[PDB]
């Protein structure tokens, strides 16, 4: 679970993802981390611009 | 015949047994003229009377 | 479907049907009686005259009929030989234990999984026809091959 | 034996003679609290209780 | 398809010897019931002849029956 | 989704819990014909026990200790007073409730859906099939250990190798206050529950013809 | 690359495994008349001992310590009970499932991408086959070892080297208490374990013609 960035300008995205939990025993780890494109090694989002 | 030593007893059987730390076995079993024991290795016949 | 078999490996009802019509059109007798199958072959179309040697042509026979015994699953199969009284006693009793021999050795070397087989042959105690007046022609001396399908 | 008998010896004696459950099992009757088992192959059931 | 095909045809799956019986009184080639007498020698799985597969959450790619022993090919290659 | 097969599964159980018990109704008077009780119930109105016979039973208790018995036997359920004779409708009469509910969420749209609808709902239908199936074969199975239990100790009484039960009354007169009276008074108890026997003179050994 | 690397290992692993298990599943009868067991167990059904043998064993300590044996004998694994005979099953047979999980992640973008994902994924099965190929071979060694064990102190106790195994059996008779009864009772104790002897009489020696 978490949440995405708000950019200056709208040639890209980041994701805000923090709340990673593994299942079964009950704990929830807190790692936050940041997002790359598979396939493509860049930062942005596949979406329309105009 | 309840009989105390410190050999083994192999051959006619047992039911109860006691073994101490020691080294000395106390054999609870079932009543017989004729033993087969063994010293550490080696085989003799105990006839026992009565 | 994807890890239970859905049949028996290598056989069906369409072929085994079809096969058993050829067989009796053959002429070769086949019979059925509960779970219990009985085969009959002469011997005039199979061996040499009154003697333990194989004619190339009864090999084609020998194949689609192992061929056919291989669609079901068996456990015991009996093999029995039936001789003409021709010369003796025993001279007819060893040419049918012979003949069977030959036969059973065969059918074991080819694919039927049979835990059992048995062999034996009597010579021309039991006939089925009273009129005797061929020799290897004539119908009374045959091989048979009696089993029974379970489960 | 006083406080620090520490070296008691070892007693034994009859071993066990059989699991009774063995007897509903053949019967057909499973064991309580047991779970469902699944068997291909062949004509026999099974079941599992006590991780046995 | 046909289990009983170019005959009568399907009467019913017996229950006791697994099998389906055609209409002309023969035993199918098919089978119905998953108790049925099955050549089976070929099989799947991980953990085989030991305790099967330990069925816990495991940190790394290491997988262990349960009777300690482990199979390699079920773990990964690293 | 699943929710198809899981609804078909409970369909497909709930019909055939209906059809199992209309053919078990429809064949009825030869099932009460084979489990009678009232014939096999004992004098005083005492449903006899049950007892379960082992032969030629093996035990590795653990590494070098085995232990081989030849026949093994054991009461499972203590005889005791009844004022009726048990029929088999508690032991095999399913129970049965129509599913009114199919959940009007997953509705299909296109035919890639109604396909996967219509495989998904049939497996999950022979799922509850197999089920109801191994319910039915457990209850067959449990009153079938009943009855025989029963009747080996019949036939156990019979070899004289289990003690019979044993039952004292006490009988009194009128009773109580001039409000409440009571004509007799029969007081029927048992003292001694039917067990096996331990001792070696008083087998019976059986013969035929 | 890696994703290559990782599914050609895992696919020639299984494709060698299956082509394996299928051959050693189609030789089935021979194996088992090499491997019998059952033909080599004592009387009381315990499965007889491991041995190991070593000759001309040589130690260095370090300078000015030597120290030179002829002959070694190791018991390695104790002779216990067993209800059945063990088969080559539980030794040969090797698990198998196909992998059928590709994650696109290293893009075959171009040819070059595809015929780069392509050797990677040949050189990954060349890889599986050899791991494969490893593992049958210890495997085998390790029934060999086994099988040798056994037949080892066969032909010692035929050498009157090993003591053989003591048993006894104690009787009992009707048991228990008027509950559960077992008709006779017997148990069954070893009490020596076999083991090497020390003396330099008893010695026996063969020779053939």
């Amino acid at each position: 679970i978490g949440s995405f960035n708000l950019p200056s300008n709208a040639d890209k995205m980041v994701i805000t993802f923090n709340t990673m939990s593994i299942p079964g025993a009950e704990k929830t780890i807190s790692i936050s981390a940041y997002a790359i494109d598979p396939n493509t090694a860049r930062t942005a989002l596949a979406s329309r611009t105009n | 015949m309840y009989v105390r030593t410190n050999l083994t007893i192999l051959s006619p059987g047992w039911l109860a047994s006691m073994t101490s730390a020691d080294g000395t076995h106390a054999y609870e079993m079932q009543k017989s003229p004729v033993l087969l024991v063994s010293w550490h290795g080696k085989v003799m016949q105990l006839k026992v009377e009565g | 479907v994807p890890k239970l078999p859905c049949r028996v490996d290598g056989a069906c009802d369409a072929t085994i049907i079809k096969m058993m019509t050829d067989l009796n059109k053959k002429g070769i007798k086949v019979a059925s009686v509960g779970q219990n199958y009985l085969i009959s072959i002469p011997a005039s179309a199979l061996f040499a005259d009154q003697s333990p040697r194989l004619n190339w042509a009864s090999y084609s026979l020998l194949n689609e009929i192992a061929a056919f015994l291989k669609q079901f699953r068996k456990i015991a199969i009996t093999v029995t030989s039936y001789s003409s009284k021709y010369v003796s006693v025993k001279r007819e009793r060893a040419l049918t234990l012979a003949r069977s021999r030959v036969v059973s050795e065969y059918l074991w070397s080819q694919g039927v999984d049979s835990r059992i087989i048995f062999t034996q042959g009597l010579g021309s105690d039991k006939p089925i026809t009273s009129y005797t007046l061929g020799g290897d022609r004539s119908p009374n001396a045959r091989v048979e091959i009696t089993f029974r399908r379970a489960v | 034996y006083g406080p620090n008998a520490k070296s008691m010896p070892t007693e034994e004696g009859i071993p066990p003679s059989a699991n009774d459950l063995l007897l509903h099992v053949l019967e057909g009757v499973p064991p309580p609290g047991s779970r469902r088992l699944v068997v291909s192959g062949g004509d026999a059931r099974a079941w599992l209780s006590n991780e046995k | 398809d046909g289990c009983c095909s170019k005959m009568g045809g399907i009467n019913y799956c017996d229950s006791s010897a697994g099998r389906l019986v055609c209409n002309n009184g023969f035993y199918s080639t098919c089978y119905c019931t998953r108790h049925a007498v099955m050549d089976l020698q070929f099989l799947m799985g991980c953990c085989l002849w030991h305790g099967g597969v330990y069925p816990q959450l495991n940190s790394s790619g290491l997988v262990v029956c349960n009777d300690g022993y482990v199979s390699e090919e079920c773990s990964l290659q690293k | 989704k699943e929710t198809a097969l899981s609804v078909g599964a409970q369909a497909g159980l709930a019909w055939r819990a209906k059809i199992i018990d209309e053919q078990l109704n429809k064949q009825a008077r030869n099932l009460d014909a084979i489990y009678d009780f009232n014939s096999l119930v004992l004098e005083h109105n005492i449903l006899p026990p049950v007892l379960l016979e082992g032969r030629n039973t093996l035990n590795l208790a653990d590494a070098q200790s085995i232990r081989i018995s030849d026949r093994t036997y054991k009461v499972a359920k203590q005889a005791h007073f009844i004022t009726t004779p048990p029929t088999w409708r508690q032991y095999l009469w399913m129970d049965y409730v129509k599913p009114e509910a199919p959940n009007v969420t997953l509705l299909p749209k296109t035919k890639a859906e109604k396909e996967i609808w219509c495989i998904y709902t049939e497996r999950g239908w022979k799922n509850g099939i197999d089920q109801a199936n191994t319910i039915l074969e457990e209850n067959i199975a449990r009153i079938k250990e009943d009855f025989g239990g029963m009747i080996l100790y019949r036939k156990l009484l019979a070899m004289n190798m289990v003690s019979p039960p044993y039952v004292s009354h006490t009988d009194l007169g009128v009773t109580g206050d001039g409000s409440e009276i009571h004509i007799d008074d029969r007081v029927l108890r048992i003292t001694a529950l039917p067990e096996l026997n331990v001792n070696s003179a008083e087998w019976r050994a059986a013969v035929a013809k």
